[PDB]
């Protein structure tokens, strides 16, 4: 049921109670739900935190849908290890970045 | 069981077309097909493609 | 200090160029051309429609330029004065696709083929009143070739006999290609492919000492491609499948001998080295023939994607290092790719090329010399000062 | 090798005739044939404590100039006698002072933009216009709007400049009947 | 210029000196150790005994400071005031103070330095009189905390600009920063007369090496689509080059190899500028990584080289000297190698190389080039090259089986060769 | 329950003419497609998106 | 012939990659600790 | 691949990837897996085109659960580039999902094609 469910709703997948009173009352919902604590986000500064989060999420719903969802799964973390490659470039690619000029 | 492949024999001008018959040549590697325009077209299996039609 | 391993220092004391000259290059630089624009070439008599086809000779320095207005014009081009030779109007008749044609048995048959939305063809044979013919017989496939647009002019051997003579391949309805003779009008053979034509060209491949072999390459929509040898009977040789490739509009060879480049001697004729499939989304996928001839899923080499809007119109350079990809649907979409390096030209065109909605193009066979024609009649004329 | 300054003077008319360091100073003068003394000054480095390996190039600092081919065409500017425009056949108007040879300034041929929001054409690295064929000149309206009109060898358009700017103008003035312009007048 | 101008002149001659007890406290309170409440009530006898602590700390670990104990770190450098010596002895000492930070570049990453060089900082006033190198030599370190407490309190230079929003901020220096501050010229002769002297000294290592040559191929990167900015930047970065390849070191030297394959793929230089590379690269070869690189980057270099003679013999001097570097063996043992790096147009110039030259070895040749596949160009100008050997001596088992090879694989381009120069009977009757 | 369905058709609709002016305010070429009677539409440009 | 030997010649060349502005920007997170020669072959991978 | 259930054939395949295409014009489809799984959790899907050539495959076949729980039409087609070129992208594309309208131009197109998918079911 985790497996069947879009990659955005995996990123707020905690905060439904903001997510709900941000939605019945026309604001903006929250960005990061329970997935504010893993170790990536708490890589990231500022409001990529809130990108990666977004990232984040896509790559954790690709890995978890094909973890339960596969039946030839070899328990060895490839698929996880290769979007947490990815993960890791994007986050540094955008923590390279610097909003101040040079 | 899934149709590998889908040939389009010459269709009418000013109505349907219906393909009526259809044997295998084994010597050749090859589909006689008569249609309800009156040609017989003669479909080359592999590569399923026309290699020539008579308007007979 | 000093009165007068060291090689590198020494020899960057000495020299002011770092790179190598004039004459000791050969083949292109990649990401910047060096491209002139000379006289337009149809600045001389103006052009009372959009420009639909556009051919250089092969041998003379003429431009043959038509469109809907009926009427082809032949200009005698260089930089300076582009001035027309001459200009027919063929009343009623407002052609689509005009060609230059020069045969391999004599060099002196210089015909034009032209052809529109008709259902007859016209052979205006030159040498300079004007002496046509008008080929309209379909010899008993009439129902399968409602108009002659989409032509394309080539050359075919007896192959009982070394008798080279010239071919014109129409595309019809179904899945047709009607090929079918240039001197004499009769129809030779039709291959038909499944699904819904949409381009076709011509490869040549050699043989022997004066012989060839002629393969028409015939697109799907779909993308899956046939190819036909029709130096014997047309019959089908290989078959294969354009990796993506949804809506194909256009497929083009380069780098021998194609309709674009023709040869002028039968010992002349190469194999195109580079085939190019450009899409419905711009899109052009590109492969390289010198190993991709053979696995019937090939793989293209790039996949270019810069121009958004539908391929409708992509050229090799005559030496086979430029590819030239143009989309009549937006004001100034072309490109200028380089290959075997398939990275686009980046210093032209720039945002103040006067390329319009760019509706046909064309190299020059000697000189290097582009000739780009758009909607409102206009054909532009580059030099590529690297050849 | 520090720098290399390339086509400080024209080949055509002898390169670099003479160059000369004024002894002591970081400034040089040269001097070609094509009727131009120049002068080039070496900064200080911009590396403060290395200075003698970080060498900055040298610049250009003041330099005199005149013709490099023999006018063309003459015009007195205004009734002072204090300028006259003179025009060349190396395509360049200059703008020579009677009362002091330190006044004279080449008349600057950079263009303004359409009045619409049409992009210019022409090439896009730049050349001097055709050499003048004529001019003319009534400064009664001067520092209000363009006040020379000029006509170019073989060009079917007459230019406008503005004197007291020292540039071209924002007009030229075709003949519309596709003829090259051989007189230029204007009202006083 | 105004008044304010000149007298900002005279403020910026006079930085250092100590006119007040406010500006002796906004002066000294800039340490690298400690904070600025801390800072501004140590004495000099305290920063002192425990900077010659840590120096005695740094040289039980690395024994070339005994020298700065003499001299920079003696007891009457404590009264040794800066801002009061002539001209020539402050030059003898920030001499001397730069051969300190080029020999302590390396120990940056271990306190005893931090507490070392915290006393040049507090006696001399090396963050302000000495500061390019100090930037230069503490350049690698940007991402860790001694580089943010150098920027924390360092004044600026005109050339390292571009870092001048990260002084003082909780964000280290970031790697396009990095590049953009290594895209100047100025910079970059001055970074480069700065590797003159590391070399000079033999003070080059492995992590400066290591940032040194991914700025530098970043830099070009950068600039690989400006070629008068390339144009300008090749005879800095490949003068560098040939001052890396002519020290002892094989990281450096494959430094060196790094910074000429990125630049020969990103503009392609003249074929004697490459001959004389590759001259250079040969020339102090020393150990096996330094050979290995050094034949990867002959390989790239000769096969990113277009025209009329890329395939010309490499001459009689760099033929002799390659195969004093690199026997037969080696280059078989590298053709092997399943990888399969791209070298076409370096084995096509070898073996013609060969056939011109050794006139002996020619088994070897044929074993190569059944290893590798050549182009028909390259096979071409081979076998006329073997053809004119031929015609020059008599033709022995060697030159026949090789010619039975080339009959084997396409005989069509040996017979148009033949009939381009000589006849079919005719080699037939000399064969 | 009927009500319910109601509601939710009507919620449907207020959607759909909500999310089709958000469309059409993105970016891309589009042209005011008029049906017969009247019903606008809007057909977009055939060019895919860089 | 010379036409068609200059053909073969600038027929018999391969598709070689080219450095970007953004090829070589990956290389500042794995230059800590590596070796020269493993950070030689890492470039080589880029450019080949 | 195996676990890719009803997979197209070429004139199938051919008016599917037409009708995305117009489909993508009259801006009426959803392009995604995690937009296509929304349409389908919001029940505003015509049908379903997956692609079967997304390396994991897993990454898809989960939204084939829930179209066997909403009665919707699915089907796969072969390339997710071609998919991705067809829905007027320039990215390679797994899954897009026909949104519902019904004032639409292209309703019997889309009528047509998903009758033609449920045959096959």
């Amino acid at each position: 049921s985790l497996a069947k469910s879009p990659a955005s709703t995996i990123q707020i997948l905690g905060a439904e109670k903001a997510l709900f009173r941000a939605l019945k009352t026309k604001h903006d919902t929250p960005k990061y739900g329970l997935l504010y604590h893993a170790s990536l986000v708490g890589q990231a500064t500022g409001k990529n935190k809130g990108k990666i989060a977004r990232v984040l999420a896509a790559k954790a719903a690709v890995s978890l849908r094909y973890d339960a969802l596969a039946e030839d799964r070899d328990d060895s973390g490839d698929i996880g290890l290769e979007s947490r490659a990815k993960v890791e470039n994007r986050l540094s690619q955008l923590e390279g970045r610097d909003l101040r000029t040079t | 069981g899934r149709l590998l492949h889908t040939m389009k024999v010459d269709k009418a001008k000013k109505e349907s077309t219906l393909v009526w018959s259809v044997i295998y040549l084994p010597r050749t590697d090859q589909i006689a097909s008569g249609d309800s325009t009156g040609s017989i077209k003669f479909w080359d299996f592999q590569f399923a493609t026309l290699n020539q039609s008579f308007k007979a | 200090d000093e009165s007068d391993i060291n090689a590198l220092t020494k020899i960057l004391s000495t020299t002011y160029n770092y790179k190598d000259t004039l004459s000791n290059s050969k083949l292109l630089p990649p990401k910047k051309l060096d491209i002139v624009r000379l006289k337009d070439a149809n600045a001389s008599h103006p052009s009372h429609s959009a420009i639909q086809s556009l051919s250089f000779h092969p041998s003379k320095p003429l431009l043959l330029t038509g469109g809907y207005d009926k009427t082809l014009r032949i200009y005698h081009i260089d930089g300076k004065t582009n001035h027309l030779v001459t200009s027919l109007h063929l009343v009623g008749s407002p052609i689509q696709t005009c060609t230059f044609y020069t045969s391999l048995s004599n060099q002196n048959q210089q015909n034009i083929f032209t052809a529109g939305r008709r259902r007859y063809m016209h052979s205006w044979d030159l040498s300079l009143t004007a002496k046509i013919e008008k080929f309209s017989r379909l010899y008993g496939h009439e129902s399968t070739q409602r108009s002659f647009e989409n032509f394309k002019v080539a050359h075919l051997q007896n192959s009982q006999t070394n008798s080279v003579h010239g071919i014109v391949l129409l595309q019809g309805n179904n899945g047709w290609i009607n090929i079918l003779h240039s001197t004499s009008g009769l129809w030779l053979m039709g291959c038909k492919i499944e699904g819904v034509i949409t381009d076709f060209c011509i490869d040549y491949q050699p043989i022997s000492r004066g012989k060839f072999r002629t393969i028409l390459i015939a697109v799907n929509a779909y993308g899956e491609v046939w190819e036909f040898d029709l130096n014997k009977n047309g019959h089908v040789i290989r078959r294969w499948k354009d990796q993506g490739g949804v809506g194909i509009t256009k497929i083009q060879v380069g780098g021998g001998t194609t309709t674009t480049c023709p040869a002028l001697q039968i010992s002349k004729i190469k194999q195109n080295r580079w085939l190019a499939v450009g899409s419905e989304s711009g899109f052009v996928n590109l492969y390289d023939r010198n190993n991709a001839m053979t696995s019937s899923t090939p793989t293209p080499v790039a996949a270019l994607d810069q121009l958004t809007t539908t391929i409708s119109n992509l050229q090799f350079s005559p030496d086979g290092q430029i590819l030239c990809m143009a989309s009549r649907a937006v004001k100034d979409a072309l490109r200028l790719v380089h290959l075997p390096s398939c990275s686009v030209f980046s210093n032209w065109p720039t945002s103040g090329t006067p390329l319009g909605k760019v509706t046909s193009v064309a190299f020059s066979p000697s000189g290097g010399l582009l000739a780009v024609g758009n909607e409102q009649g206009k054909v532009r004329l580059w030099k590529l000062n690297h050849y | 090798r520090i720098h290399v300054l390339k086509n400080i003077h024209r080949e055509s008319y002898g390169g670099v005739t003479q160059a000369t360091f004024l002894n002591g100073q970081p400034i040089i003068v040269t001097s070609g044939g094509d009727n131009s003394l120049k002068e080039y000054v070496f900064d200080p480095s911009l590396s403060q404590g290395s200075g003698d390996v970080v060498v900055q190039p040298p610049r250009y600092l003041r330099s005199r100039g005149g013709h490099s081919q023999p006018p063309s065409y003459i015009a007195f500017a205004d009734s002072q006698s204090h300028f006259m425009l003179s025009a060349s056949k190396d395509r360049s108007l200059w703008s020579f002072s009677l009362r002091k040879d330190a006044q004279s300034q080449e008349m600057s041929q950079r263009l303004h933009k359409k009045q619409d929001g049409g992009r210019v054409g022409g090439s896009t690295i730049k050349s001097k216009f055709p050499e003048i064929v004529a001019l003319a000149i009534e400064n009664a309206r001067i520092g209000e709007w363009e006040n020379i009109i000029t006509a170019h060898k073989d060009e079917k358009f007459a230019r406008t400049w503005d004197m007291r700017n020292k540039r071209v103008g924002r007009w030229t003035f075709d003949t519309t009947d596709d003829g090259f312009v051989k007189s230029v007048a204007m009202s006083q | 210029s105004s008044l304010s101008d000149q007298l900002a002149q005279v403020a910026s001659n006079n930085a250092t000196v100590a006119l007040d007890r406010k500006r002796r406290q906004k002066l000294h309170s800039a340490s690298l150790i400690y904070n600025s409440k801390t800072a501004a009530t140590q004495d000099y006898d305290f920063i002192f005994e425990n900077a010659s602590k840590a120096l005695e700390e740094l040289s039980q670990i690395e024994p070339k400071f005994a020298i700065f104990s003499r001299t920079l770190f003696s007891e009457s450098s404590i009264s040794l005031d800066r801002n009061v010596q002539t001209k020539e002895e402050i030059k003898d000492l920030d001499n001397a103070i730069n051969a300190y930070l080029l020999l302590a570049s390396s120990k940056w990453y271990l306190a005893p330095t931090l507490h070392a060089t915290e006393w040049l900082v507090r006696r001399f006033q090396i963050h302000v009189k000495n500061t390019e190198m100090l930037l230069l030599s503490t350049l690698n370190y940007y991402q860790t905390p001694v580089f943010k407490r150098i920027l924390s309190i360092i004044k600026l230079p005109p050339l390292f600009n571009c870092l001048s929003n990260f002084v003082r901020s909780e964000k280290p220096p970031t790697a396009l920063t990095m590049i953009k501050l290594f895209n100047d010229m100025d910079f970059l002769k001055l970074y480069t007369s700065y590797l003159d002297q590391c070399i000079k000294h033999n003070a080059t290592y492995t992590n400066q090496l290591l940032f040194t040559t991914c700025c530098f191929i970043n830099v070009v990167a950068f600039n690989s689509n400006n070629d008068e900015k390339l144009n300008q930047l090749v005879p800095i970065l490949l003068e560098i080059s040939a001052k890396l390849l002519a020290s002892k070191s094989k990281d450096c030297q494959i430094a060196a190899h790094t910074i000429l394959v990125v630049f020969a793929t990103a503009l392609p230089l003249k074929k004697t500028i490459i001959l004389a590379a590759m001259e250079t690269i040969l020339s102090n070869l020393d150990a096996k990584e330094a050979k290995h690189s050094a034949l990867l980057t002959i390989c790239k270099l000769f096969q990113t080289l277009k025209g009329q003679g890329n395939v010309d013999q490499l001459p009689s001097k760099i033929f002799k000297l390659f195969d004093s570097k690199f026997d037969t063996v080696s280059i078989l043992t590298f053709l092997d190698k399943e990888d399969k790096p791209v070298c076409d147009k370096f084995i096509t110039s070898y073996t013609r190389s060969i056939a011109r030259y050794d006139r002996s070895k020619l088994n070897i040749i044929l074993s190569l080039l059944k290893k590798i596949r050549l182009e028909r160009y390259e096979v071409r100008l081979i076998i006329t090259d073997l053809i004119y050997l031929s015609e020059i001596l008599e033709d022995k088992s060697q030159l026949v089986e090789l010619f039975e090879y080339f009959i084997s694989i396409n005989e069509d381009l040996v017979l148009k060769c033949l009939k381009s120069l000589g006849l079919t009977g005719e080699l037939f009757e000399i064969r | 329950v009927k009500q319910h369905l109601q509601r939710e058709t009507q919620l449907k609709q207020v959607q759909q003419r909500m999310d089709a002016q958000r469309e059409l305010l993105k970016k891309g070429s589009k042209k005011k497609i008029v049906d017969s009677s009247g019903k606008i539409s809007f057909k977009w440009k055939k060019q895919r998106k860089r | 012939d010379e036409e068609d030997i200059a053909l073969e010649f600038i027929n018999g060349e391969k598709k070689d990659k080219l450095v970007n502005m953004n090829s070589f920007t990956s290389m500042f997170d794995n230059i800590q600790n590596v070796q020269m020669d493993t950070f030689f072959d890492r470039v080589m991978k880029v450019l080949t | 691949n195996p676990k890719a259930f009803p997979l197209a054939d070429a004139a199938l395949t051919q008016q599917i990837l037409d009708v995305v295409q117009q489909a993508a014009n009259l801006r009426q489809l959803k392009k995604g897996a995690n937009e296509a799984t929304k349409t389908l959790n919001r029940g505003i899907s015509e049908f379903i085109i997956m692609a079967a050539d997304c390396e994991p495959i897993e990454i898809l076949l989960h939204l084939p659960l829930l179209c066997e729980d909403k009665n919707v039409p699915y089907v796969f087609v072969p390339s997710r580039v071609a998919l991705g070129r067809a829905c007027g992208v320039s990215r390679p594309v797994i899954a897009a999902s026909i949104t519902t309208n019904d004032a639409s131009a292209i309703k019997t197109q889309i009528y047509a094609v998903k009758d033609k998918i449920e045959t096959l079911l």
